[PDB]
RNA sequence: UUGAUUUGGUGAGAGG
């Protein structure tokens, strides 16, 4: 019961199972910024049940506990407001099942999806050896102040973006944006508008529109 | 598959999950219980007059919670010969092998919704139904004698009120077919001295819906509520 | 053959037709492959995961 | 709102500190008593936090003067209530 | 400004269901812009009618099986989903379509009433194989745009349906495939003029005259929160 | 069959010529299709007017040199077709200007008649070196719609013109540069909606809610033919 | 004071 891999120090000491936490399939979401990243509704309102209770308490509409774990039971209108007034500002450990560095858990801020699986912004793929081919994620929920502060002002993802292991960026553009790049700033010996000339950028985009 | 090997074939013939024909002949086909076969005279023994019927084995539960189902591909008065398939399985098109479907692929970066191997669908596969597939899930309800009497398959559930009676009969167990979900109620199962009394009630796991397809009963010899046994 | 059968069909025989885009209503530059792949639904489904 | 906090690292220059100060701060403003020295745009006391330290107002040192602060006003609370 | 109007100037009809439209004269460089637009929405928001409710007699879930016929009752959904009807004054009306004896079930079977019009003649549903089958559904056509699944049209109806009644899926939509060409115009004292040569493909429910009266008023009126405020 | 109509709910005017006109919310995948239209409404259809030719001494054609200048006369030509003009009852105004002296030549130097106005008078147009320079250059206006570069003007043009007179492109449409997204936003039940967020830079001679507006009833009045 | 059993352990297969 001591020694081994499932002996108390490995398997229930160093590691352990976790309350707040939740675990689904990645996809992509390009629209996010890289400092928040995508998360279902079905996985916020069952991650975040004390604090919409807190916060059902707080306005009045209900008053033993019991009434709002009938309301978050039927899921009624109101309890989606209250769920985005405790999201905001309000980070979460998006975490790939194999960490192998420091890089492999960050904080993101939550916005919600209409859906069931992770949206993770895809630059932040490259860190976590993510691609899309049926991986999982685990969320995990910072609790207390420290820990959302922690969250913010060491593991959030804009403050990854070299890589720990030398002087190298971790953000690099991956796949699809460098063909984009390397499609765009190029050049052909003839095309349309060859040798004329322009007086900005701007008239440069309205021209290829 | 548009795109074959012409494997298909022996593979969907050789996997018993098609009704090939024993003896070859006509039809006569009742079919909504089974296909019936005349047989031609030559594959048909003197004595035992004899006609084939085969049974069609419908909407069932597989080892992975997937359906296996077979749907007749003959139509009535039409010749087969032996050796010739008569009910397509699951995921068989006319004695054939369809696992999947075939569907117009662009190959293209669209606005990065495809990044690293995501695959971006339109609405028209989701319209027609044409991934949309069926899982049947087994649910047991046993009502052991652990201790302190039996339990007791009743409606009459405690402390829940009327959302407990619901998709049932007027007193005990999940009626036959509804659009049942999560948290729902399917077979009253609990004891009293367990206010007191309790709720081991099988219910509907948190998160599925789903018709109630079948219900079997082989019951401790007593189970018929009023007078349905 | 492969070819030969898409110009039996009355297909380009690249392979690759111009598209437009649904979002702009104008031509993708460089014409793209377009053509019927034999895809399948794997038993990995996101509600039995999430 | 909040996407870095790169001058909130910079006005308090440790990194590991930050979190403290601004933890003491927003416990001071979630039970807490205090309220904001700073306009809030419905940011949570996180973000209020980080956004007092970023503009140079709130560090440690102005912390422990004000709890100084709130410890001579209850001795002279004290005091002037009963004696 | 010195700009134009257009005008549906011919619409040929190559089929009840493929039609063609012109439109005639368009500015320059407007062509693109009114055909994707028009495209747009023409395949998002046209209002049809579709098939909602199926009730079957005898039959409690629709994955059960029926006596004399070749179609499972999946099948047989699929089918009725497929249906194309075009009803004119009321927005909810319920058909009956009762047929025994040995022979396909067409949709010419359904004893129509006076204001919904099955515009699909040969349109099978069922196999009949048995003379003494009998097979007596009553279907219900709603009418609205877009696609309503039956996930969501599990707890959104309101109206207290009795149990038994399977659900369909809506395919409300009644356009499936548009194209837009933008030609050159044939104008006798200008060059720099096009037209639209809108290629419809509809359910047979649409007319596509209207179809495209529908869709520009839906983008003008659209657009008048630009115009009017700011 | 009822359709959701939007309330426009913040004109952020950074500058005087900037703005970003968020917008919410649409349907489906309409976001894009009022976007889309107006966009390539306002970049090759809104009408206006700038300076198309101009004919200036001492230079034969566009890669000659007048003296007492730093800049060559291709940047005489950029910085003249950054020039932003309105002409309020004709269409087709040419001006001169005469300009000598040690100080750079800004567009308030311009002799203008009743009917035109500049509207940055502080726009460069060059500089002079020498104060016996002596520059010239009979600056035509015409008005159009959109954008037509020199390119295919030369391209179009047949008539041969007097030596010394330059063409430069046509920037008819006021604005600079329109760019969208769409984002997606929030009515209670429905996730499924989206918000326009438009932005707009132009020249001077118009703010840019008028130039929306103006693009919105253009759209408007081309599709007022067969509605109900 | 208003309710309940898998983890335990083996074997086999699968995902990243
Ligand atoms: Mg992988």
């Amino acid at each position: 019961m001591i020694k081994g891999k499932q002996g108390r120090f490995r398997q229930n000491l160093l590691g352990k199972r976790v309350d707040y936490s939740g675990r689904s399939v990645i996809t992509v979401g390009p629209y996010l910024r890289l400092h928040q990243c995508g998360l279902p509704k079905k996985m916020a309102l069952e991650l975040f049940k004390p604090f919409i209770y807190g916060k059902l308490e707080l306005r009045g509409l209900a008053t033993t506990i019991k009434a709002a774990k009938k309301m978050v039971e039927r899921e009624e209108a109101v309890v989606w407001d209250i769920l985005d007034e405790v999201i905001r500002e309000h980070p979460v450990l998006l975490n790939r099942a194999p960490t192998l560095h420091r890089l492999g858990i960050q904080a993101f801020e939550p916005v919600l999806i209409e859906g069931k699986a992770i949206q993770l912004h895809p630059l932040v793929c490259a860190a976590y050896n993510a691609d899309f081919d049926g991986d999982q994620m685990a969320v995990h929920v910072p609790l207390t102040l420290e820990a959302q502060l922690e969250a913010r002002a060491l593991m959030m993802s804009t403050n990854n973006i070299l890589s720990p292991a030398n002087g190298e960026p971790i953000i690099v553009p991956s796949q699809d944006v460098v063909l984009g790049l390397y499609y765009m700033t190029r050049d052909c010996v003839n095309a349309k508008g060859e040798g004329m000339v322009l007086t900005g950028p701007k008239e440069a985009e309205r021209l290829y529109r | 598959p548009l795109v074959g090997t012409g494997m298909e074939r022996a593979v969907a013939v050789d996997s018993g999950v098609t009704a090939v024909a024993k003896r070859g002949g006509v039809v006569q086909y009742v079919d909504a219980s089974r296909i019936v076969i005349k047989v031609n005279e030559d594959e048909m023994y003197p004595g035992e007059a004899g006609i084939d019927i085969y049974n069609l084995t419908k909407y069932t539960r597989s080892n992975q919670n997937t359906c296996i189902n077979q749907m007749p591909c003959v139509s009535l008065g039409e010749p087969v010969e032996r050796g010739d398939v008569l009910a397509d399985g699951p995921s068989t098109d006319l004695g054939e092998l369809a696992l999947g479907q075939n569907m117009r692929v662009a190959f293209m970066p669209w606005n990065g919704y495809n990044f690293e191997d995501s695959i971006l669908v339109s609405e028209r596969v989701v319209q027609e139904d044409r991934f949309t597939t069926i899982h049947i899930q087994e649910l047991a309800c046993v009502s052991r004698d652990t201790k302190l009497g039996p339990e007791e398959i009743t409606a009459d559930i405690p402390n829940v009120g009327e959302a407990a009676l619901s998709k049932l009969d007027e007193s005990g167990i999940v009626y036959i077919g509804a659009e049942v979900t999560g948290g729902d109620i399917l077979v009253g199962k609990v004891t009293p001295k367990g206010s007191d009394v309790k709720d081991s009630s099988l219910r509907v796991p948190n998160g599925v819906s789903g018709t109630v397809i079948d219900v079997q009963v082989f019951t401790r010899d007593g189970v018929e509520k009023d007078k349905r046994a | 053959e492969i070819k030969e059968l898409l110009k039996l069909g009355d297909l380009p025989t690249s392979g690759q037709i111009r598209l437009y885009d649904g979002r702009t209503g104008e031509q993708f530059e460089r014409p793209v492959t377009v053509g019927y792949m034999y895809m399948l639904k794997l038993n990995h489904l996101v509600d039995d995961k999430m | 709102a909040r996407v870095t906090v790169q001058d909130a690292v910079e006005k308090i220059g440790n990194r590991f500190d930050l979190v403290l100060v601004a933890a003491r701060r927003a416990r001071q403003m979630q039970v807490g008593g205090k309220d904001p020295l700073v306009p809030e745009e419905n940011d949570k006391t996180t973000v209020i936090a980080l956004r007092e330290i970023e503009e140079g107002l709130i560090n440690n040192q102005i912390l422990d003067v004000r709890e100084r602060q709130e410890q001579q006003e209850q001795e002279a609370a004290e005091l002037q209530a009963v004696t | 400004t010195e700009f134009l109007k257009p005008r549906l100037v011919d619409i040929e009809q190559v089929s009840s269901t493929h039609a063609k439209v012109t439109l005639e004269p368009l500015e320059r460089g407007f062509g693109h812009t009114l055909g994707n637009a028009l495209r747009r929405i023409l395949l998002s928001s046209m209002p049809g009618c579709a098939v909602t409710e199926v009730e079957i007699d005898g039959v409690l879930h629709e994955y059960s099986t029926k006596e004399g016929v070749q179609e499972d009752i999946l099948e047989i959904l699929l089918n009725l989903k497929g249906l194309a009807v075009r009803v004119q004054g009321k927005d909810e009306v319920i058909l009956t379509l009762n047929k025994s004896g040995i022979g396909p079930v067409t949709a010419a079977d359904i004893t129509h009433d006076g204001d919904v019009e099955i515009v699909k003649p040969q349109h099978v549903i069922c196999h009949l194989t048995d003379e003494n089958a009998s097979i007596s559904m009553r279907i219900k056509v709603q009418r609205g745009r877009g696609y309503v699944p039956a996930s969501t049209r599990i707890h959104s109806e309101e109206d207290e349906r009795p149990i038994g009644r399977l659900l369909v899926d809506a395919c409300y939509s009644p356009v499936e495939r548009i194209a837009y060409n933008v030609e050159a115009a044939r104008v006798e004292q200008r060059t720099d003029l096009d037209k639209l040569v809108i290629e419809m493909e509809t359910n047979g429910t649409i007319d596509p005259e209207e179809a495209i009266r529908r869709a520009a008023t839906i983008l003008a009126e659209q657009l008048e929160a630009f115009v009017d405020l700011r």
